[PDB]
């Protein structure tokens, strides 16, 4: 990661622009619903145009902060993938179900996760990652023993530091984690990334096994979704009342919300009540509630991951 | 024999039972007819919670009975789910 | 239960008729696929035909227990298709509707009564008691329970199953029995239990194996035919490694597998020789099952082995 | 630096000698669409491992590498994959009435 000047930012802002217009395409027709390119870019601009206007004067300190380098340098790198992606794509961007659209969609996913990190770690504009609150007080002690006050960290130092107190028991079990945990794709684990993974899939003793059993093993996740997309996806079991799925939302990240089927043919969505996701879908189940996990007939037992 | 379930929108509906039919079989009845699940349903008959494993004959419910079918702080679910809609608002 | 006599056999024919001319709306449109109920009631009618004439002792055949449950079943379903005609009135035209949902099962269930019928009577004579169950190790607990029954109540093969496999709560028992009854009468017959042991095999470790394809893996889409397959995996057309597994209710008893390729075909295909969590493992690992029904996770089964 | 690779159109690439062989599967992936696991490829004589790295095993400038897709099992006597989906198509036909 190398260090950052003027000028870098203001080559990130010239990427970033390119890949607005690009988006701007008509034949694009993107939907205005989060994630929205065409209001993150110019959001993160305007984030880094405040976090630079806080350290006027001090520009060499913004410059050497390891979290700042490796964000831009993942800043840049995305948007050069993004523009890559319309070059390599051409009028296959244009049919939704085409290979380079789906990875557009995953880009705007990537691009609103960066942002909400960017916020997270500069709230104000004001480097604060060194205090960064990690919400649950097990995870919370985890990172300090590990890390101390670091804002980020490599993958592969993460990965050795969990293996410790939460086995992995596979590279392919490795891989599916950085997967769902590396939100910004860079290869690091920021202290944001890991409070968002954390609050998920509480409670931390049973982490991994909470993460498995929700993320990889569960028909009715559906990943991120918005709320208008779970009415739809629930639509066409509309009269098989019980029919539910759980998502995440980007615009709220580290919140798990509910879709299910009334017994009156409506739609209603809930967020789990002061108690991990996997107790929500057991006490769900036993009240007659969330029965078909996307419509399907069979649903996962969570009861197991009680301690 | 027949027997009616008065529903919380005021609605009567008919069902065909015999005595000896246990309260999870009427559940399921009431299933088939208004597509509510069983799990979600409490039925109330003569000041009293009726008990899945038990029948009618058991209640001493008669041809033509009636039976009825039936967090501090929280938002009601109405309110949630408005919450959740705006989560999305741009 | 109750003995089965001529009469018997006559009502639950005239009940299979009636069920026939309900299905024979054209406001149906009934799609020409299996399971194909208008095929499936007549062909039940032509088989029974055919047990009645190999027993020209009819007094035998009525007191046979297998028969008995079975009639009894086959009067209860038809009577429940018509009734749900006649609840589900118009909303049967409509195929979001929960009536013509649960036609649909219903006509996966008749499909499931014929198969078991003609395993147990494969040229209209009674060969339950010597049923080969496939599986060595699942016929010898079969054995080893129930000796040369042929059915036996879902109580009593629950009790004798958490024996050997602990079945740790009702809520499990519930769902385990929605997967083995296939013919929804309560009863396991060994033929269904051949089914469900041959699906999830191997023995030694057979309610893990359940648990992980049929209840916790997204891939398993349950009964569809291959046009459905396709059908499916069209969305993922271009996303190549996407890939789901289903059973089929003209075979059943098998798995099959349907992928998208890296040139954006749909092939379908069976696991060779071994077990469908290996074939899972297996085309991870080689990059072809890569995607449960387009979901960028997969379950990794390799646990069970 | 940059190298090629051969359905016959040859592609061009742009790569240092330090990347690893998976991350050349990957530069494939994001011009052929193919999944790297399905990729094997051919460097003069040899199929080179995801492991070894560019510079491990001499790949200089200009090169080329064949590209051929890993194929499911053909053990002997298998069916076609073409012939295996046909019989589980014909498994769905009826003769009605
Ligand atoms: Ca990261
Ligand atoms: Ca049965």
């Amino acid at each position: 990661p190398g260090t950052v000047d003027k000028k870098m930012v203001e080559k990130c802002w010239k990427l970033m622009d390119k890949v607005v217009r690009l988006c701007q395409n008509p034949k694009l027709a993107l939907k205005n619903s989060p994630p929205y390119i065409l209001d993150l870019l110019p959001d993160t601009y305007q984030h880094l145009r405040t976090i630079l206007s806080r350290y006027e004067g001090k520009m060499e300190t913004l410059g050497e902060n390891e979290y700042f380098r490796v964000f831009m340098e993942n800043l840049m790198k995305k948007t050069k993938q993004t523009i890559s992606l319309f070059k390599e794509g051409k009028e296959r961007m244009y049919e939704e179900n085409s290979q380079p659209r789906r990875n557009l969609t995953k880009l705007s996913l990537i691009f609103s996760h960066m942002l909400a990190e960017l916020k997270g770690i500069f709230p104000s504009g004001l480097f604060q990652g060194d205090t960064f609150r990690i919400t649950k007080a097990d995870a919370a002690e985890f990172w300090r023993k590990a890390f101390g006050e670091k804002t980020i960290v490599p993958w592969k130092s993460f990965r050795q530091a969990l293996h410790e107190v939460h086995p992995i028991s596979s590279g392919l079990e490795a891989m599916a984690l950085k997967s769902t945990i590396d939100l910004t794709c860079n290869d690091y684990i920021s202290v944001f990334e890991f409070d968002i993974f954390t609050r998920l899939f509480q409670p931390w003793s049973s982490l991994l096994r909470n993460w498995n059993s929700l993320a990889v093993t569960h028909p009715g996740y559906m990943a991120f979704l918005t709320y208008d997309e779970v009415k739809a996806r629930l639509q066409k079991f509309i009269h098989k009342p019980g029919s539910y799925i759980f998502r995440l939302s980007c615009t709220r990240l580290g919140q798990w919300a509910i879709g299910y089927v009334t017994a009156d043919g409506n739609i209603l969505q809930t967020i789990p009540h002061n108690k991990p996701l996997f107790q929500a879908l057991i006490d769900g189940f036993r009240e007659g509630f969330y029965l078909f996990p996307d419509g399907r007939n069979q649903n996962p037992d969570l009861t197991g991951l009680c301690e | 024999m027949q027997i009616f379930v008065k529903t919380l929108t005021g609605k009567t509906i008919t069902l065909e039972v015999e005595p000896s039919d246990t309260i999870e079989n009427v559940k399921a009845k009431i299933q088939d007819k208004e597509g509510i699940p069983p799990d979600q349903q409490r039925l109330i008959f003569a000041g009293k919670q009726l008990e899945d494993g038990r029948t009618l004959s058991d209640y001493n419910i008669q041809k033509e009975s009636t039976l009825h079918l039936v967090p501090g702080g929280s938002m009601t679910v109405e309110e949630m789910d408005s919450w959740i809609k705006s989560w999305d608002q741009m």
